[PDB]
């Protein structure tokens, strides 16, 4: 029963007054030590006998006193986005493979990431500069998020993500450290990759600069132009951005450099999507006799979450009629008339509105 | 998303609801909880929008058909207390193109009819009067025109 | 220059039918010919693939013997 003991004593010792902590910024004198709190208060105090020289460090977060405000103990620096970025997550994998097109860029985008990382004596020796960025944009067709991130998934530890609503962050909030921080912990992390979706908002051109609003959009804007182009060597680490329409990229990301490789997704082809409606039926029963050029011919131009989702619509049509096993004509039915119906939906393609 | 920018006033939230769509795109859990949508009109429309996560099921709603009018229009009607004679034939008919709002506009019209009005109603006009209230009544025709 | 040579790649052509398409074809477009270079896969980039980049651009028209047209 001593526990007790043992567990009201250390609650005793929790008695002791919490501290505060700040942001080394330089050296006076042995003495006297200039930190700056995280509020931005700077003062210069002296310490304690239980530090060391490590205590010092080149602009490194420690934690003040609240009555002579010197350092007890010093910690490492994070904003900590980064825990928020790693928790995503994904199959595959084998989803690398199961678009089945276009086999170009299946292929290519397993070298311009996988190679650099593998054998990096190809560059040297031969005297080339891999590429740092890549540019996926959408959605003619399907696999933007699908390829990219099963790699990032696949990758494990290593890959940084961004959505695009974290850049307007809050109210007088700053985001230009935010990707000074992006890129510096893709300095650490190699090879890192970055995702950035729907930039379209977040990449505001300062032709036509609203309100107050615009101007903080161009702050983030001149912090990516800075270190993507930079001046700081990114070379090990990869870069990925996506948008709707590269209208808004202005001569900078449109430029090479921040945005190196532009890859157009293209739709499903006859010919690849009888590859992609292999991995649609595999999931879902079917009746002892399929034929897969059926429901490849009667559905055409459509994205991959298209077809994959009127393939569960028609079980879920399958479902009305209640069979297990159904053929593909109660398919066909549901797989010709609910993507019939979409089409006369959405405008684009390809008038714009 | 109109065409250029900057900007629109809910592009904040014109990112949201793409970022809903990439919560229907990364975050699997999405999956849960289904959300229902409504607009007015299909005349700015993503073409992201298209998954079982994203929009799905869209449905046009056209003009209610006229014995479709009618039978929403007596659903209404059916607590209030109307004078007899009502043969059905006839409203039915005179409902053309008029929107669900502008049935019960009607509706709440022939609620007034009890006491008074005081202007004289009788019966059987009284679905063809605030039917034509909208987009008639001449008038002209033809006076200061042949 | 900076490329080991060991050419195996024209430095003919690249003067003559890429600097029609050149004017841009500006700075850093030139570095995503070098950055093409990591299609290979072999054991010196090909010369199609300095080319491939050149190429698109995603540019024109056809113009200037047609404007002229
Ligand atoms: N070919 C496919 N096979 C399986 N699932 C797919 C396929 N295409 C899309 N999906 C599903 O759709 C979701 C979105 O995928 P992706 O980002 O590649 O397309 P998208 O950009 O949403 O297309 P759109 O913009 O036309 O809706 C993913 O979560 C994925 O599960």
């Amino acid at each position: 029963t001593k526990q007790y003991e043992k567990s009201e004593n250390d609650l005793k010792a929790l008695q002791s007054v919490g501290q505060i902590v700040g942001e080394v910024l330089k050296q006076l004198t042995e003495e006297k030590f200039i930190v700056k709190a995280t509020n931005g208060p700077r003062y210069v105090v002296g310490c304690r006998r239980q530090l060391d020289k490590s205590k010092l460090k080149p602009g490194t977060r420690v934690a003040l006193d609240m009555t002579t405000l010197t350092i007890m103990r010093y910690l490492p620096r994070e904003v900590d986005p980064l825990v928020y970025n790693m928790s995503h997550e994904d199959p595959g994998n084998v989803s690398y493979s199961e678009i089945g097109g276009l086999s170009e860029q299946i292929r290519e985008l397993r070298e311009v990431i996988e190679l650099p990382l593998t054998n990096p004596e190809l560059f040297q020796r031969v005297g080339i500069i891999p590429p740092k960025g890549c540019l996926l944009y959408g959605p003619p067709g399907t696999g933007k998020t699908l390829l990219a991130r099963a790699v990032a998934s696949q990758l494990d530890c290593n890959f940084l993500k961004v959505v695009s609503s974290s850049i307007v962050d809050k109210y007088i909030g700053e985001s230009a450290r935010l990707i000074r921080e992006m890129f510096n912990y893709a300095r650490d992390h190699q090879p890192c990759i970055i995702f950035m979706d729907e930039i379209d908002a977040i990449g505001g051109r300062r032709f036509s600069e609203g309100t107050s609003a615009d101007r903080e959009i161009q702050r983030t804007l001149m912090e990516l132009l800075n270190q993507m182009d930079g001046f700081d060597t990114l070379h090990r680490v990869k870069m990925i951005m996506a948008t709707n329409r590269p209208d808004t990229l202005d001569p900078a990301l449109l430029r090479p450099g921040r945005l190196d490789r532009k890859i157009h997704i293209d739709l499903p082809n006859e010919q690849a999507r009888l590859d992609i409606l292999k991995i649609h039926a595999g999931p879902i029963t079917k009746h002892g006799e399929i034929d897969y050029e059926a429901i490849v011919k009667l559905s055409d131009g459509f994205n991959g979450a298209d077809l994959r989702n009127v393939c569960t619509e028609a079980g879920m049509f399958a479902i009305r009629a209640d069979h297990d096993f159904v053929v593909q004509e109660d398919f066909m039915k549901a797989v010709r008339k609910v993507a019939d119906s979409k089409k006369l939906e959405s405008k684009l393609d390809y008038k714009p509105v | 998303k109109r065409f250029d920018s900057e900007k629109a006033g809910d592009r904040e939230v014109q990112r949201t609801m793409l970022e809903l769509l990439n919560q229907l795109d990364g975050f699997q859990p999405n999956t849960q909880v289904k959300v229902i949508a409504a607009t007015n009109r299909v005349d700015i429309l993503d073409p992201a929008l298209l998954r079982s996560g994203r929009l799905d099921r869209k449905i046009e709603f056209p003009m209610p058909n006229e014995e479709a009018r009618a039978r929403i229009m007596q659903i209404h009607s059916r607590k209030m207390n109307v004078s007899p004679d009502v043969n059905y034939e006839e409203l039915a008919r005179c409902t053309d193109d008029f929107n669900g709002a502008q049935c019960k506009a009607v509706c709440v019209e022939a609620g007034m009819i009890a006491l008074r009005r005081g202007a004289t109603e009788l019966t059987h006009e009284d679905y063809m009067e605030g039917i034509l209230e909208v987009q008639a009544k001449k008038k002209a025709n033809l006076q200061y025109y042949a | 220059s900076k490329m080991n040579l060991s050419e195996e790649v024209d430095l003919e052509d690249y003067v003559a039918r890429p600097d029609k398409i050149s004017g841009a074809d500006i700075n850093s477009i030139c570095q995503e010919s070098g950055m093409l270079a990591v299609r290979e896969n072999r054991y010196i980039v090909l010369a199609k693939d300095f080319e491939k980049a050149y190429k698109t651009v995603i540019k024109k028209d056809e113009q200037e013997h047609e404007f002229y047209k």
